[PDB]
């Protein structure tokens, strides 16, 4: 059934098409009559569904494009590991990681920018990075710079291999459509073979290399004194001196006597109190169990043999009573459309990035991550933003499916039809609950603000005036703190210490994630988060559902996914397109993730992070001013924005001065974006035609006719400059704030 | 409602009306062009103002021309 | 001594800026050994700062009460190094850019599809023109006299 | 049972369990908003009584003087004020929507297809009777909620 | 009484004059001749 | 005919076609007791003239509002209690 | 006086499980634009109110919401399925106004029998300025 259907030499390797730009499209492969052409050359560059009509060439194009992306990421990791090897203080950071700033970038002394090379620590002048690569490397048992250079060279090798792979799998031997459509084998392999064997091999590294090395690094051993990792593979006596279960080898394994493996495959949940990260002993067992699970999960789908679930046979089996035929047809609209799959995988990968952000602060998995408050904050914020962007792109590509790849005649689905038929009910109830949440989450902030301004602090919604305690979250918190016991024995402690009954993991002078107390401010801000998420889903789901038709435009699909409008008629029908809906959902994702990372930064700096002296008195970075000031907007303006932006603006003449520079610059780029979002094309075309008169007066009339940006392009430029500016403002503000007071 | 007007520069290419989604326009015979036809706008009451007609008029500036005017329930394109 | 500004060679606050920056860079210098790369780079930046301040002193820059060089643009012969000589240095390059670009657009104007030469820049043509803007202040003047600079409406 | 409204698929609604069911349709059909046959005055009385209690609820315990001794009295006073305003806006609604003597704009048909009598609530005098009932019932429900908060304070929650 | 006149006029103006004005203007909007 | 097999355009019965239906408008008779109904009728017929109802509502509500705000003391609203505190001297003396 | 209206009878409607983009109260007090078409086979088409409908073999009938809905549907029909269509306008009083060809021919073929209106016998720049028609009902373009 499944096979390796692949055809040779379909496309010629030649620069002939490089010389002819815009070759991929018909209207673009004839010349730039205008300047918009170049914007259409980049816009449609990766719109392979519009270049061709057959799915075979599209699948080959995106396959080799994924290979290019993997080449890029291998080259990026090459850069990171190399810069760690040569331009870093990692060899010194291992000695005193609680006081040396992790730095992996040095600037060139030319124009005074050598101030950026600051006193990170370790006898090294550079930039205090906030990526957490140093923490990984301590978790990977690197203990050198040679290993990092070798890793960089190997990553460069794999980058070149992936580049050759894309070239081979497009130009030399490109797979045909029967190969991609065999999703059964693809899932069987990516579950068991990528995620199963990948987690298994990382468990092997974690058992053989990370665990024995971190058993010494945490035990006051200098990295120069540690035995090399391969010495544990060659000499098992040195490995057994700390974990004697290796003296028996795999006889405990194959005889199912796993009870004599707990020296290195543990379940003692919680954070290693010597470094603040999770127990690597638990992470080895984790990735091992995940290997078992993905290995049994990747033998689920029939590929060639009589066993396995045909995914058609799973989907067609589910047919609801008043839900109609049910999931029949979905295997044909997911295997004959890349955009549907792209949307699904984007949505899940984005929510997974967010879950990563959430589980990487509350269960610090790397050593000296929780105490590197810059790394923790930056990683949470990063992955939150990536998740929001991926979800918003999932919306865009659901819409693109609905416009292009949706065919109720051939590739019919029942549930999608049922969703389209009461789409007004969906959007009406979402448009209601967004207003309800908006009111009962932000009008509460307004109420607190007014009551505090009228001198009525006894009337706010605070932890002192009117109790809005998260009773449900408090119950989950208290039962997860008292989870070690009847419900989860053999764990020795809670799976995390972000719950009230937990304890404080004092690492050096720092505090590293004691319990998080949930009060009225957490209720208010969590409902603000639900609000912003619900409005984003309103906008995006509305764009997806009404991508094809509305009461306003019933032929919206014929106009396309990415179109500005259908004229000033009907009172005006700007931004009816799903592209414009996702362009608005970008702003709302921005507001959502911005208030999310603000909640994170403030709740952490006030209720979690800080410094605990040897007497035991923990003093937080702000001073616990979240539950009292995060109930009103003036606190976010005063105690969070105004106050914590006293280290990014005062950082002029310091090592953190590029942060204030990009603070002002990202401010600027955001505001500059407002020139695009607010304005319209017609003014700029008329202005351009005036200055084109000024040029034609001097025989400087360019043949590529100067055209103002297309409307959808003005909206794209506006949203990208707006997001870049707000996000770089926040990035600079967070990084300078959290590196300065640290 | 809206006031659609067709000027004498029309070449009679029938794109104004083949693009018009509300049957506002219709081609009539004429003697001013090689195609011997010109567009007319009888059903301006059904005109929403989307200007798909004049986004498809291939002339110096335009021949068909939509003027936004008194908006009624059908020019505003309301199903309610 | 104009505009109430003292020169920087005889300013107090300018020397104070010098001393303050040097003490700032020396405070960041007592954390490394005096022979390693960070201390060597810090000493190089220190000499850079000291020579910078002394060069701003010896050029006759005018340092105000805040102790920073205030450039004079009015046209004083002593302060043509502030604006007028670099202004001519600018305008010479800027007109070079404009003139080679204009002569390039005029060169491709007699092409079948000129726009493809604005995308795919004809590097031989431009390179033969790229030095033709060296003489722009005279070629442009003649094109203005001959009538070839400004186009005619028809 | 999500088949369309009256089996008519091109009308913008559906007979889902929430809209058209033996329990929820019965409940929405035997309450004073949809008693098209009885005169609108009793309907408005019932409506106003219910909403007067519902408004006195979140004025005594939630308000500017909830913790004071003037909580119940002044909260009921604010609820009566909101009730007067609601009758006010109902009144301008009845004046603006239908003038003096036109027939009812309500549907004269039902789901079963019977040419039923039109709902005289939607007329001018009918809506006026409904507003009068709403005002009377609402002030009465406000004062009765005040009475129950006065004489029967102990079973209800104070907090 | 001069200290009691704001207490009469502010609740008068800022609540009744909106009642009168917005009501009469909604009636003027929803009118037909 | 509206009841034919998938026919929803009875041109005579345009109510069934356009969707004119009392979806829950039960025509069932008065479920109330007659005596309390007559009681409410006689005691709410004053509120039968919508114009007189509106005039009464606006004027009496404004009167009651002015009465409450004028007769209420500072115990129920701090704005009428007054300062009951010495005034702070502003910046730069008082200016 | 060459093409009479068709006066749509009680034809069957397409098979459709019902949606929310259908007829609201606009039909109950204003027109609602019935469309009629004639299918060769029982095939499936996208409805302009969202969702998929199954047209019946033979004549069909759909009362959707407004003119643009039925004309978008009919254009999709004529282009994708190659099928003759005609749609109407059904006021609540009872009258049924015939509208789409109004000549038996679609409004692209310049068939004689239609009078030209909205027709300014001039180039578009030769319209008078507004000051020339100030304080007059004619705005700029009706002379
Ligand atoms: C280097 C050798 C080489 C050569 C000569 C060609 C030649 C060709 N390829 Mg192939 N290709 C190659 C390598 C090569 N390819 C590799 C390594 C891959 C895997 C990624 C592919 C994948 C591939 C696909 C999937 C497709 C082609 C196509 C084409 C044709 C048109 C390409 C074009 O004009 O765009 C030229 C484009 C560029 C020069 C730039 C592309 C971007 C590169 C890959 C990465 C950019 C990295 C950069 C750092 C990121 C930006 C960030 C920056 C701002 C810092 C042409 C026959 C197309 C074709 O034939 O379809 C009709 C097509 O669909 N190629
Ligand atoms: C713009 C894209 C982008 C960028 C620049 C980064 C950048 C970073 N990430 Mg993030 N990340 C992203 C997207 C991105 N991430 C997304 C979309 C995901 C969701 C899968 C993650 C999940 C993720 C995790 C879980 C972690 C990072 C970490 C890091 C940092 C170290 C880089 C590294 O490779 O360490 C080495 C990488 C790892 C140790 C990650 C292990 C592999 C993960 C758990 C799963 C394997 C991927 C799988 C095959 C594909 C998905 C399967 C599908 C079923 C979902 C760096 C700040 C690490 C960090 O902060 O360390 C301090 C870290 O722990 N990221
Ligand atoms: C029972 C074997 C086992 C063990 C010891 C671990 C151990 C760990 N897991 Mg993993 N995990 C496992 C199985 C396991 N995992 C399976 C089968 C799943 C799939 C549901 C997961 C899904 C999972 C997620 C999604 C996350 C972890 C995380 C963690 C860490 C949190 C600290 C802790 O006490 O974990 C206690 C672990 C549990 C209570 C999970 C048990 C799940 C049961 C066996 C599934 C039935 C730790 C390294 C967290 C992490 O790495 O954050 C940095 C995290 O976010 N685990
Ligand atoms: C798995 C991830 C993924 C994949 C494979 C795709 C793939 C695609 N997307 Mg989707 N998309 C994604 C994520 C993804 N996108 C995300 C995360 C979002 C949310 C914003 C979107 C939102 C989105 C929209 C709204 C649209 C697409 C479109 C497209 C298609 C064409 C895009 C193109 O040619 O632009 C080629 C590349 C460019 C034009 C460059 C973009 C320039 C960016 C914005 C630069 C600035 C960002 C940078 C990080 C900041 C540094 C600035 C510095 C350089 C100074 C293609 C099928 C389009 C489509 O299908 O059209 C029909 C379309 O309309 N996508
Ligand atoms: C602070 C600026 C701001 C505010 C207040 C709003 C407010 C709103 N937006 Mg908008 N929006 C904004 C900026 C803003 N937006 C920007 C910059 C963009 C660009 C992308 C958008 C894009 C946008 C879209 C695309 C969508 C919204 C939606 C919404 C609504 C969700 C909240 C709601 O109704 O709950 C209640 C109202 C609030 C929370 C607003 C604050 C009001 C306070 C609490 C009380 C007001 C006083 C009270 C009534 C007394 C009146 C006194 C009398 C004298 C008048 C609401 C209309 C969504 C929507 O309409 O569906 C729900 C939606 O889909 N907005
Ligand atoms: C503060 C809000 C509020 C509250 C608590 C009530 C409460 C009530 N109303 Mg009133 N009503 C309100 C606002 C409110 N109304 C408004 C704004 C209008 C104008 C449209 C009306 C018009 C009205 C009429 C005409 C009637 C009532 C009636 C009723 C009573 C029962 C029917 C009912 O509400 O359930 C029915 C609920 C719905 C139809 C809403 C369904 C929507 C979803 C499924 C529920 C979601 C709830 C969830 C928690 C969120 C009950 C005392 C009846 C009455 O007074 O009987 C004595 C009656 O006949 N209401
Ligand atoms: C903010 C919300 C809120 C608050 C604070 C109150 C407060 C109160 N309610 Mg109300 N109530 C509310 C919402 C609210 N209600 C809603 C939404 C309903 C359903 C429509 C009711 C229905 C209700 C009834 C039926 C009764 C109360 C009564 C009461 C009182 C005693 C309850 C024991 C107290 C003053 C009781 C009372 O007599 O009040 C004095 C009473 O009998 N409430
Ligand atoms: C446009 C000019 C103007 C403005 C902006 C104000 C503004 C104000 N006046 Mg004054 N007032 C004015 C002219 C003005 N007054 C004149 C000309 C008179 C004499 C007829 C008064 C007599 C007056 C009294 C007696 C009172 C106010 C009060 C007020 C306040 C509440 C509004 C109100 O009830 O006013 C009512 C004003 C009128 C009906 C006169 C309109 C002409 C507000 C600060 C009240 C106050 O003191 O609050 C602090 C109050 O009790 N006003
Ligand atoms: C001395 C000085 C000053 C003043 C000055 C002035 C006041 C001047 C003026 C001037 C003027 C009043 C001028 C005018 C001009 C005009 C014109 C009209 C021109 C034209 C030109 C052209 C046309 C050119 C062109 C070109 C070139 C040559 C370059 C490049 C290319 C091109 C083509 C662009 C001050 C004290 C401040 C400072 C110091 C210096
Ligand atoms: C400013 C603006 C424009 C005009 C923006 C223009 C066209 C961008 C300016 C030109 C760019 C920068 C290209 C010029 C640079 C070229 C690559 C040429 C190189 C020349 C040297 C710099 C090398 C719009 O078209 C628009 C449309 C809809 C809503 C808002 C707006 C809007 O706000
Ligand atoms: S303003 Fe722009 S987007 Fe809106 S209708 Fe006009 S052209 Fe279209
Ligand atoms: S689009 Fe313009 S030129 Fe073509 S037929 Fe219509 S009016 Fe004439
Ligand atoms: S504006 Fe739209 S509806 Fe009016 S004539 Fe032009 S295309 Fe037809």
């Amino acid at each position: 059934e499944v096979k390796i259907l692949v055809d040779r030499d379909p496309i010629k390797t030649s620069f002939e098409e490089w010389a002819k730009p815009g070759h991929f499209s018909r209207t673009i492969a004839k010349g730039p009559d205008t300047t918009t052409w170049i914007w259409n050359l980049h816009a449609d560059a990766h719109d392979f569904d519009s270049h061709t009509s057959d799915l075979e060439e599209i699948s080959r194009k995106v396959f080799s494009a994924h290979f290019g992306q993997l080449s890029i990421i291998f080259l990026w990791l090459s850069g990171m590991y190399f810069h760690g090897a040569r331009f870093s203080n990692y060899e010194a950071w291992l000695s005193d990681p609680t006081h040396i700033g992790p730095s992996a970038q040095v600037v060139w002394p030319i124009v005074g920018q050598e101030i950026l090379n600051g006193d990170v620590g370790g006898g090294f002048r550079g930039i205090q990075i906030t990526s957490g690569f140093f923490q990984i490397w301590r978790a990977s048992g690197i203990t050198s710079e040679l290993q990092l250079y070798c890793t960089a060279i190997g990553a460069l090798v794999f980058a070149a291999l992936m580049l050759f792979a894309g070239w081979f799998h497009y130009h030399k031997a490109a797979p045909k459509l029967a190969w991609f459509q065999d999703v059964e084998s693809m899932l069987n392999h990516h579950l068991a073979g990528l995620l199963g064997l990948g987690s298994l091999s990382w468990a092997g590294h974690q058992v053989h290399v990370s665990l024995p090395i971190n058993q010494f690094l945490n035990a006051g051993v200098d990295p120069k004194e540690i035995p090399l990792p391969h010495e544990f593979i060659l000499n098992r006596d040195l490995l057994a001196q700390l974990y004697p279960s290796f003296a028996e080898g795999a006889t405990p394994f194959f005889t199912l006597n796993w009870s004599k493996y707990s020296e290195f495959l543990t379940f003692r949940g919680g954070l290693d109190p010597v470094t603040g990260g999770l127990w690597l002993t638990d992470i080895a067992h984790h990735h091992l169990a995940i290997a078992i699970l993905f290995l049994i999960a990747g033998h689920m789908y029939r590929t060639n043999w009589g066993i396995g679930h045909g995914i058609k046979d799973i989907l067609e089996a589910h047919k609801g009573p008043f839900t109609g035929q049910g999931h029949k047809g979905l295997y044909e609209i997911l295997t004959t459309s890349w955009h549907a799959q792209l949307s699904l995988n984007l949505a899940m990968l984005g929510s997974l990035t967010i879950i990563v952000a959430h589980h990487m602060y509350s269960m610090p998995p790397y050593p000296y991550l929780a105490t590197d408050y810059a790394t923790q904050l930056s990683l949470f914020t990063h992955h939150m933003w990536i998740g929001g962007f991926l979800i918003v792109g999932a919306a865009a590509h659901a819409a693109i499916f609905m416009v292009r790849d949706y065919d109720p005649t051939n590739r019919y689905n029942d549930l999608l039809d049922r969703v389209l038929r009461h789409r007004d009910a969906i959007i009406s109830h979402l448009n209601w609950v967004c207003i309800f949440l908006g009111f009962h989450s932000f009008g509460l902030y307004i109420h607190n603000d007014t009551m505090s301004a009228l001198g009525r602090p006894q009337d706010m919604f605070s932890d002192t005036a009117i109790q809005l305690q998260p009773v449900f979250a408090q119950w989950i918190q208290n039962t997860h703190a008292l989870a070690p016991g009847v419900t989860a024995p053999g764990e020795t402690a809670s799976t995390s210490l972000t719950w009230g009954g937990g304890e404080l993991v004092a690492v050096g002078g720092k505090v590293a994630l004691l319990p998080i107390p949930l009060g009225t401010a957490d209720f208010l801000v969590h409902h603000i988060h639900a609000f912003t998420i619900h409005v984003t889903v309103l906008i995006l789901l509305k764009g997806v559902l009404f991508a094809r038709s509305s009461r306003l435009i019933p032929d919206k699909a014929n106009l396309g996914f990415r179109f500005p409008c259908d004229g000033p008629g009907r009172g005006g029908t700007c931004q009816v397109s799903a592209w414009d809906h996702v362009f608005l959902g970008l702003f709302w994702m921005y507001n959502a993730i911005s208030v999310v990372i603000f909640h994170f930064s403030w709740k952490m700096q006030s209720d979690v992070w800080g410094s605990i002296s040897d007497q035991g008195v923990v003093t937080h970075i702000t001073g616990g001013n979240f539950a009292q000031s995060s109930i009103t907007i003036n606190g976010w303006l005063r105690d969070f924005l105004w106050a914590q932006a006293s280290q990014v603006i005062q950082s002029y003449g310091s090592s953190l001065s590029a942060y204030g520079l990009f603070f002002l610059g990202a401010h600027f780029v955001w505001a500059f974006s407002l020139m695009f979002l607010f304005s319209g094309r017609g003014y700029w075309q008329e202005l351009i035609e005036s200055i084109v008169w000024a040029h034609n007066k001097l025989k400087v009339a360019p043949a590529t006719q100067p055209r103002a940006l297309s409307i959808i392009q003005g909206r794209a430029v506006g949203v990208t400059h707006y997001l870049l500016g707000g996000i770089a403002t926040t990035w600079a503000f967070f990084l300078a704030r959290i590196i300065a007071v640290g | 409602s809206h006031s659609v007007k067709i000027y004498d520069t029309c070449i009679g290419c029938t794109q104004c009306v083949r693009a018009c989604p509300t049957d506002v326009l219709e081609m009539i015979p004429w003697d001013g062009c090689k195609a011997k036809q010109i567009a007319s706008a009888p059903r301006t009451e059904d005109c929403v103002g989307c200007k798909r007609c004049e986004s498809a008029c291939p002339t110096d500036f335009l021949s068909v021309r939509v003027y936004l005017w008194h908006e009624t329930t059908r020019s505003m394109g309301l199903a309610y | 001594d104009i505009s109430g500004l003292t020169p920087c060679k005889d300013s107090k606050q300018f020397a104070k800026r010098e001393k303050q920056q040097i003490k700032k860079l020396e405070s960041s210098l007592k954390l490394y050994a005096p022979e390693s790369a960070p201390a060597l780079a810090l000493n190089a930046q220190i000499e850079k700062t000291k020579r910078r301040f002394d060069n701003y002193g010896k050029y006759g820059l005018l340092c105000g009460s805040d102790g920073l060089p205030h450039l004079i643009v009015n046209g004083d012969q002593r302060h043509w190094g502030e604006f007028i000589t670099p202004g001519i240095l600018f305008l010479y390059i800027a007109g070079w850019i404009g003139w080679v670009g204009r002569s390039y657009l005029i060169a491709i104007s007699g092409e079948k599809k000129p726009a493809m030469k604005e995308i795919i820049i004809d590097v031989p043509l431009a390179s033969r023109i790229i030095f033709r803007g060296f003489i722009w202040p005279v070629a442009a003047y003649r094109e203005f006299l001959n009538g070839d600079l400004i186009a005619k409406d028809v | 049972v999500v088949q369309p409204i009256n089996g008519d698929p091109f009308i913008g609604s559906l007979e889902t369990p929430v809209t058209s069911s033996p329990l929820i349709a019965w409940y929405l059909s035997n309450l004073p908003g949809y008693r098209t046959a009885v005169n609108p005055l009793l309907r408005g009385v019932e409506v106003g009584l219910a909403h007067g209690f519902f408004l006195v609820g979140p004025f005594v315990k939630a308000g500017p003087l909830r913790n004071t001794a003037y909580a119940g009295s002044a909260g009921s006073l604010a609820a009566a004020g909101l009730v007067v305003i609601l009758s006010m806006c109902l009144t301008i609604y009845g004046i603006s929507s239908f003038k003096e003597g036109e027939p009812s704009i309500a549907p004269s048909l039902t789901l079963t297809g019977r040419k039923k009598q039109p709902d005289q609530l939607q007329t001018a005098d009918g809506w006026a009777k409904f507003t009068g009932g709403f005002f009377f019932g609402g002030i009465s429900g406000v004062t009765w909620a005040y009475f129950l908060l006065y004489v029967l304070d102990l079973p209800y929650f104070v907090k | 009484t001069f200290n009691n006149l704001p207490s009469i006029f502010v609740p008068l103006v800022g609540l009744v004059f909106p009642a009168i004005a917005m009501a009469s203007l909604f009636l003027h909007i929803q009118k037909n001749k | 005919k509206y009841g034919d097999k998938s026919v929803y355009f009875d041109l005579e019965d345009l109510g069934n076609t356009t969707g004119q239906w009392d979806v829950y408008g039960s025509d069932a008779p008065s479920p109330y007791n007659p005596l309390q109904s007559k009681f409410f009728e006689t005691f709410a017929a004053p509120f039968t003239k919508r114009g007189l109802l509106l005039k009464f509502l606006i004027l009496g509500g404004g009167s009651l509002l002015t009465y409450v705000s004028a007769n209420s003391t500072g115990d129920v609203l701090p704005i009428k209690r007054g300062p009951q505190e010495p005034p702070k001297l502003g910046p730069r003396g008082k200016l | 006086g060459f093409t009479p209206p068709q006066l749509d009878p009680n034809t069957p409607s397409p098979i459709f499980a019902g949606s929310t983009g259908g007829l609201l109260r606009k039909a109950q007090v204003e027109e609602f634009y019935v469309i009629t078409w004639n299918s060769p086979k029982e095939q499936i088409f996208e409805m302009p109110t969202g969702g998929a409908a199954i047209m019946r073999e033979g004549p069909n009938l759909l009362k959707l919401a407004r003119k643009e809905q039925c004309l978008a549907l009919g254009t999709r029909l004529r282009s994708k399925y190659k099928i003759t269509y005609q749609f109407y306008r059904v006021f609540p009083n009872g009258e049924v106004q015939y509208l789409h060809p109004k000549d038996g021919v679609y409004p692209e073929k310049a068939n004689p029998g239609r009078e030209g209106v909205g027709l300014n016998m001039r180039s578009i720049g030769k319209n008078v300025s507004p000051i020339e028609v100030k304080f007059t009902g004619k705005q700029s373009y009706d002379l």
